[PDB]
């Protein structure tokens, strides 16, 4: 009866690769962010609107 | 006792680097402020800090084994 | 074929997608919330991942957690479904870039067509007729706003271009409250959907909701399946949807279908989506595009014989359309009737446990849901708990079966909208077929002494 | 149309007929036994009549009580269905004469075709090929019996012309036990069906059960719908039936269909009935006619789109055929899988209560039954409790859905033949399609040490 | 007490003929051997005899009202 299952675990061998420089973090709130989104919102975490560093240029 | 659970989803790593000592290990107790594991997600190797000071009774996961939200990680008695 | 995918959704559409996946031999991954641990589709899936707590924003909209699940399990695509992250163009961008395949349109068209006004503009450019209105987002030139209002003709309606779910729309009776109505509508749009864009569009008083389904692989192929008609609505929310629509002669069918196919080719559309419309006196006035798989998808599947989800999963695997425009046929007539956990009159959700449940079954009757005995409805998301169907060789037969199936159906423990469905089915005008969208709203009536 | 009819049957076919009646707006009368008080079709019917105690002979075969019910309620016809009084030609005679309409063939053809040997003789006269055999009921001329046995070729099988339900048939390996085998077969036929007629027919070792469905109004119109194939059998009892049959090119389809239509015209056949056959090396050898509505009727309904019961109820109302031979189309492929209350291996009925039940649902999946939670299966009749289906655009898709549906399905409290259905579905040869009737019997295997 | 039930299906008549006295009527008790009603079926007006001698407490049916198998007819206390 599928209504009562075993609650099996996931297989570790499965492995997918995400590019390194496409996901950033905001330590102010902890919400992971999409680097291009943050960089397009003038380095402003859209979650908590916490300003961050920006390059002079 | 208490069980601390991963608050996000991602690969489970205990050693911060490919060849590194584990942040914690069975036996040695931890305190409120200390990193217990690494939950990688999108190459951003995050860290987990306990909330109740006590002995590390056991570790319910293994390095390289993906974990889900609220997935129990370690039980503190 | 896609070696594995993630069902980034929950429930009826989640279970339906799971069935389609297992059919095509594509392993499945169920991303659930902590409250939805014992869903049907969750329990029938290969691998289950929990991404957050009960609320929608923490768990199912947690795009980071969904991508986490998709990366850990090794998927090579994801199905969002409809609702949650269906039209979030940014979700599409992130899924595209993260390394996975977004089952549906490319994010670019999500952005172009998720803005209602840009959608209508592109439609005008592509030859699709459009409703009279602002022809642009509303500015603060009250003089121009009232000039346009006079030009199209009162009454008028304010709709947030970034709004959704039949909310954030207000009818303006005159200029007296035009400014305040616009301000409060913009405020509601900002509060809910974070977007302030508002626009003015003519108001029609005698519409007959139409929508024509289209499949395009994004490689210059775009076909149009059978029509639809969601005329019956309560608070602009559909309840009953008949497919095809009465009185749509094949001439109009093909006429509008060719234009919609050309539009899909021009936009380079990929995935399954539906061009809503509005109908009266033999005319069509585009009003939106639901660039996803709608909710009343079945009522085109049973009359066309084509499984839409399988077509989507094939397009996502890169396969072009395997069905020509000519080889698509509409053989008969259908009807659909959603089941929802609301009070039959107050329209207040009444989540709870289902003590007893009994499917209709019988010829021509299709029961899509996940509910079952012991299943405590979570008081945390939409109120739909089943999309029931009854296919007939004509409208009379299909209604008849519906009546019989609704008779058979028992769902106990939580009040539901079955009484209303029976009463609509027995309605004389509805059985005739061809009511205006308001029909149900007008039957509601008004105050009594 | 018939102003009212009586469902002279019980269960899956009873409920199905009830749905068809309510569809056509023909009031319904449910004649039940005292044990079948809380059947589904009983509870969903307008008027319920109890005609006898639990046993079949006292209550459901009590032709007097059924006619009593039909007279008191004012019916103008009766549906027997299949089983109970399906082929009792005398029941047809009495119903005809009492003043009501017998939904089905006229009793005359019931008598002609219920005798297997006369049926085969008339078929030979009408051009339908027939199996080599006695060409007449077996007498006591043992010399002639053995001469015919030598002429057709051993091995041979003895079948009672008045037998039914896959019983009362024995295989004769040689003349050594020919006399005793014949005597005991005749004795069993006398004991069970009260008829002693026995006949000799050639034995085939590599058959592929076929049967072609035909509708004739009895007014010179007889059409042939899609084919069928019940290859899988256990103890000559069908379990799985695919419609149409693999490898039956349209040439053979039309070739045999035209002959069967001509046969129906010659017999002046009225009602829905099916000419069984046997297939090998591109040949057909008539073996029987089930002058009723078979059990695997759906698998022609979903591929042809025509509701057979409605066609019957129209013919009984005097309406000629409303469907031409050309306008009938087979669009796709189907599969069916009976559910029975037997032990999965011992094949012993296990009646009881069903604690928990959950229909499959999902696209293309049809669930016919009456069972539900709290329904105590009566240990008093046949062991069938559901005819489940899964229509696909090809055999692979249909099997896939079946697998998924069987996965979903839960029936708890009584053992059932679901494990066996799953195992058959997973079978490689079956998925290829085209096994001989024995396939399942041979898989059974034999003794092990 | 006891309830005697029609053993067959058919129209229920209490007076044997169109204008006739009822075989039995409330009040007056019956015996084991006595006709209580008529259950017509195919114009063959059959008859029902009690099995337990006792008072006719009441009649649960009415003339002209069809009855089914084992349909309770009269209860004897
Ligand atoms: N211009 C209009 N005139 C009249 N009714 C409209 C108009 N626009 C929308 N509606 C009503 O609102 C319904 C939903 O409109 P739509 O733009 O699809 O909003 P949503 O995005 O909330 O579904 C339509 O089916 C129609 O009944
Ligand atoms: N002449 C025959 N040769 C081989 N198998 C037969 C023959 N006659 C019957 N059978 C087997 O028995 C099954 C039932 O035969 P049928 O005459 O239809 O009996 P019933 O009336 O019991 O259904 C057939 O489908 C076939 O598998
Ligand atoms: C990127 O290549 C995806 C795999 C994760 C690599 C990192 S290196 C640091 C951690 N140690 C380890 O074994 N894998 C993790
Ligand atoms: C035949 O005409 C059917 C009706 C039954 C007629 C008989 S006459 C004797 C019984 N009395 C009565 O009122 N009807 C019954
Ligand atoms: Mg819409
Ligand atoms: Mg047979
Ligand atoms: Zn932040």
């Amino acid at each position: 009866s599928w209504i009562e299952r075993i609650k099996s675990n996931i297989t570790p061998t499965r492995k997918a690769s995400i590019p390194e420089g496409v996901w950033t973090k905001c330590d102010s709130c902890g919400q992971v962010l999409y680097r291009a989104e943050l960089e397009r919102n003038l380095e402003v975490c859209p979650k908590c609107d916490h300003h961050m560093r920006m390059t002079a240029r | 006792g208490h069980i601390v659970r991963s608050p996000m989803v991602g690969t489970f790593y205990r050693t911060p680097s490919p060849d590194a000592k584990a942040f914690i290990e069975v036996g040695q107790k931890v305190n409120v402020g200390d990193t217990l594991c690494i939950v990688e997600a999108m190459k951003m190797m995050n860290q987990i800090e306990a909330d109740k000071s006590g002995t590390v009774k056991a570790i319910l996961v293994e390095s390289g084994q993906p974990v889900e939200f609220d997935e129990p990680l370690v039980v503190i008695e | 074929m896609l070696d594995k995918i993630v069902i980034a959704n929950r429930g009826e559409i989640a279970l339906r997608i799971l069935r389609a996946c297992k059919e095509l031999g594509i392993k499945t991954v169920a991303v659930h919330s902590s409250a939805d641990r014992d869903l049907k589709h969750v329990l029938l899936a290969d691998e289950t991942v929990c991404i957050g707590p009960a609320p929608s924003v923490k768990s199912y909209l947690n795009i980071p957690a969904i991508i986490s699940a998709a990366e850990i399990t090794g998927a090579v695509a994801i199905h969002p479904g409809y609702g949650f992250l269906s039209e979030n163009a940014n979700f599409a961008e992130q899924v595209e870039r993260s390394g996975f395949i977004f089952i549906g349109p490319k994010a670019e068209t999500i952005r172009l067509m998720g803005d209602k006004v840009s959608a209508i503009a592109a439609m005008k450019k592509a030859g699709v007729p459009c409703v009279p209105g602002s022809d642009g987002p509303l500015g603060d030139d009250m003089d121009k706003n009232r000039a346009i209002a006079k030009r199209i003709g009162y009454p008028v309606i304010i709709k947030a271009s970034g709004g959704g779910g039949g909310r954030g729309m207000r009818v303006v009776r005159g200029d007296a409250e035009l400014a305040q109505s616009i301000s409060m509508t913009r405020a509601e749009a900002k509060a809910a959907f974070s977007n302030d864009m508002v626009y003015m569009e003519k108001y029609l008083e005698n519409p007959r909701h139409v929508e024509i389904q289209v499949l395009a692989d994004g490689q210059g192929n775009a076909i149009y399946l059978a029509e639809r008609d969601c005329s019956m609505q309560r608070r602009h929310q559909k309840v009953v949807e008949e497919a095809p629509a009465p009185g749509i002669t094949p001439e109009l069918r093909r006429y509008i279908g060719e234009r919609c196919a050309k539009a899909c080719v021009d936009i380079g559309y990929r995935g399954a989506g539906t061009f809503e419309f509005l109908f009266e006196n033999g005319e069509f006035y585009f009003i939106e595009m639901n660039t996803r798989i709608q909710v009343e998808h079945p009522v085109t599947e049973m009359i066309t014989g084509v499984d839409l989800i399988k077509e989507q999963l094939r397009i996502a695997a890169g396969q072009p359309l395997s069905i020509k425009q000519e080889e698509v046929h509409v053989r008969g007539h259908a009807v659909e009737c959603r089941i929802n956990a609301e009070d039959p009159n107050t329209f207040l959700p009444s989540p709870g446990k289902i003590t007893r449940f009994h499917a209709p079954g019988g010829f021509g009757v299709r029961w899509e849901s996940h509910i079952y005995a012991g299943y405590t409805v979570p008081p945390y998301y939409d109120s739909m708990i089943g999309k029931l169907i009854c296919y007939g060789e004509n409208r009379d037969v299909a209604i008849a079966r519906m009546k019989n199936a609704l008779q058979e159906l028992i769902i106990d423990g939580i009040k539901t909208n079955v009484d209303l469905q029976i009463r609509i089915m027995n309605d004389e005008n509805f059985q005739h077929g061809g009511t205006n969208i308001h029909y149900l709203e007008k039957k509601l009536g008004l105050q009594e002494k």
